[PDB]
């Protein structure tokens, strides 16, 4: 359930 | 030579306190624009961006851009040796192999001089693109901190629901559950294009509130399925901005 | 339905802080006349009895009588999310208790909600006591903390003149004498031994009143009583060491 | 019988607070001239020396000289039951098997009496001149030692005409603090020759627990000999600490 | 030596 | 090694 910040950079 | 004098040295103290507990190391981009720091925590769940503009300093010198690799834990223990009224100076030769901090007690009869090694850290500038947000909430930073501390006694995650008339914070745990509702109008100002509802790790939110001493107000910008922004203005210097990927 | 609204919600906060470190779970008797609680610690050495009169709340409603089973750890924790200036309301719709915290600015409201339990009441009949001592709360608290650094037990000795608290241990002995705001109503001199470990749990009640009353009679439990202004009382009872 | 009444009880409270964390037992020499305590820490790196002159006490009786072997852990715990404004009386019969501490609540009709067994339990640092004597605020000296101990274990103290400098270095990095000459917040050097010594910050930080006894501290030093850290106890005497150097 | 408050309960 | 004892400074 916890997404990483990496997707959005 | 890079050299930056800050009469209100406590800002640095409060910035290192806001960062040491979330990131261990971080690269400091030194340029004519001033200081820029971008850095994910070790688990890549959150992002910290600090800007301290060179006009916010009282003496700013930069012969050459520098990528200062800083052990924030070392810089934090050093900054804990400065008094709250001290005049702090950061200085690095153009080699950039050590960083110097100088605390001039204002009486001028006391002057400390600390020094730490810099490490090679590459600037992975990879960043969050500026964008509109569906709900931007401006509110007292102390209240946001109490909301987060409160709720984390209930559960691990908070549900932030934001409308035009109000924003709600909710957590469920084994104990029971709680909801905290804020209405509009220091004070609370909500700018909504669309209603959002997002889930977040209170664990990480409570790291961010360690920044509360930098400003009396925090802004939360959020859209659907993207990270939340918690922004603290560092008056007349820039901001410290935390980003937190959501739970889905 | 049951709905009690309390303007000074800090009372609840102080009431539960004083309870949570002695007893984990207890039963809340709700009637027309307010809230009664009566509960022993897990080792049956002490007993707590709290009275919250119904006319002590701002609004008070009670359709039927309820014996609410409450986890006081959980209720404490929730109550920590109440500010000292919040208007606290409790609500139970005849197995869930709600708590509502209304902030002064009227633009922040907190709802908390907690599952209640099924819990299975004797009590200590009131007597005439040989000695009864009214003293400042802070002083009796300080005397207990002090003396627990010398020994585990405190001999309380009461005369018409004054009251003497004594403990001895491996690292020496100590005596704290008080005279006669301190008021003694002796009808017979007493001398008793109690556990300091237990009295210091009781003194978590200290912020509820600037005064405490100790009631002593030979071979019977001590009563350490805190009057909650215009609401009732928190009463502690502690068996003697003989 | 020995019996000393101290109206300013807080002094004994602070004095014991400042000894308990460095030494566990010590001998109290009770004499006609007063109270004298002179003890080494368990590892013989420091020596503490307390003097409370008899005239410092509100009343002072001492019929014979006494070596009262004292458990400072027991004593400290007892003194913690004293209020900061209590009148403290010490009492010992001449047999010296136990020590009585009486605390008179200033106004309140409350009187506390504690009692403590004594134990059966003198070489010193000779008086000397010191190349450097720094008089400086106690609080400042405390912050310096606390701060510098986050950087390293040792401090190099350097005293000159201009000022006094404290510096440490760890793996983290190095630091140094320079004081300069400027009361009570005044910094004052009486130097005779420049001095540079190295001392253990762990011990200094035990010494600074005496900071409540005086807003001033005196550092005295000469080459290859122990530093002296002195807190005057006003109208009473002093509490002195000697710290052997690191060579 | 520690009595329980059971027994004083009525 | 370098920490001197206070003993040798007493008399």
């Amino acid at each position: 359930p916890q997404k990483l910040i990496d997707g959005f950079l | 030579m890079f050299e930056a004098r800050l009469v209100q040295g406590s800002i640095l103290k409060k910035v290192l306190e806001a960062l040491k507990d979330l990131i261990n190391e971080a690269c400091w981009d030194i340029s004519s624009s001033g200081v820029n720091l971008q850095s994910m925590d070790s688990s890549h769940v959150s992002l910290v961006q600090l800007t301290l503009r060179s006009e916010g300093f009282d003496t700013y010198r930069c012969d050459r851009n520098l990528a200062m690799g800083v052990n924030l834990t070392s810089m934090s223990k050093i900054l804990k040796c400065a008094g709250n009224e001290d005049i702090i100076t950061l200085r690095a030769e153009d080699n950039a192999d050590t960083l110097a901090l100088v605390f001039e007690a204002p009486n001028q009869e006391k002057v400390s001089d600390y020094e730490m090694k810099l490490m090679d850290l590459d600037v992975e500038q990879l960043g969050i693109p500026e964008q509109e947000y569906s709900c931007v909430v401006k509110m007292p930073s102390g209240e946001f901190a109490r909301i987060c501390r409160d709720l984390s006694h209930i559960g691990d995650a908070v549900v932030i629901s934001c409308a035009k008339d109000g924003v709600k914070f909710s957590a469920s745990g084994e104990l029971g559950n709680g909801n905290i509702k804020l209405s509009q109008t220091e004070a609370v100002t909500i700018e909504m294009n669309e209603p959002v509802q997002l889930t977040f790790a209170l664990r990480y939110l409570n790291f961010f509130t360690k920044a509360t001493p930098l400003s009396s107000t925090v802004t939360l910008s959020m859209s659907a399925d993207v990270p939340l922004v918690v922004e603290y203005k560092i008056a007349d210097m820039g901001h410290l901005k935390y980003y937190l990927a959501p739970k889905i």
